[PDB]
């Protein structure tokens, strides 16, 4: 053999941290996806008159 | 019930309280718009209900204060009780044509201005001494 490392043990540290942010963030995801409690329109927004 | 509903003085007293039917409306929305107010404090309010509190201020502001004060509305109080819809009618005119509807967009906290409860409070009843 003629072949020596290649190209680094650092930029697979940042593919591997691009992995587990994305698996965090999916894990996150499936988990608090849906907390909806109600949607009141402000129709009476009362900061533009009082 | 039955001897009620066949009941002559019943009816006839019904016709003596008869004479006092448009103060009883005008006090009756008080009542149904401070429920729908409390409930809109409590924030479970539909569009109905927070023009429901609308009306009923402009009517004791603007329909009120010459129907009790002369007995009888006719000239300005209409025209002005109706102005007032008209008045209050910009900003959400325009937030439901260049918005998608009235739905309140996240937004930074400290931009909308706030004041003190006893200051809004002073500033509403000075407003309504003044027009009464
Ligand atoms: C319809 C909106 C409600 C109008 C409310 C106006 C009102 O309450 O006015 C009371 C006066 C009569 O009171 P009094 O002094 O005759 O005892 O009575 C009136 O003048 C009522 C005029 C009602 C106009 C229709």
């Amino acid at each position: 053999p003629m072949e020596t490392q290649i190209i680094s043990d650092d930029t697979w540290k940042l593919v591997d941290e691009i992995w587990d942010k994305k698996v965090e963030e999916i894990k996150a995801e499936a988990v608090i996806q849906i907390e909806e409690e109600k949607k009141k329109p402000q129709i009476l927004m009362a900061t533009h008159f009082f | 019930t039955l001897t009620l509903v066949l009941d002559p003085f019943f009816w006839m007293y019904f016709s003596w309280t008869w004479l006092f039917w448009p103060w009883f409306i005008a006090v009756g929305l008080a009542g149904y718009g401070i429920y729908c107010f409390r409930k809109h404090w409590l924030g479970e309010a539909n569009a109905f209900e927070q023009l429901g509190i609308v009306t009923s201020v402009f009517t004791w502001l603007t329909l009120v204060p010459p129907a009790y004060f002369n007995g009888y509305l006719e000239g300005w109080p209409y025209v002005f009780f109706l102005a007032y819809h008209y008045f209050f009618f910009f900003n959400v005119s325009v937030r439901k044509r260049l918005y998608g509807d009235f739905y309140a967009r996240t937004h930074d906290p400290k931009w909308d201005v706030n004041t003190p409860l006893w200051s809004r409070i002073l500033f509403g009843v000075g407003i309504m001494v003044g027009h009464w």
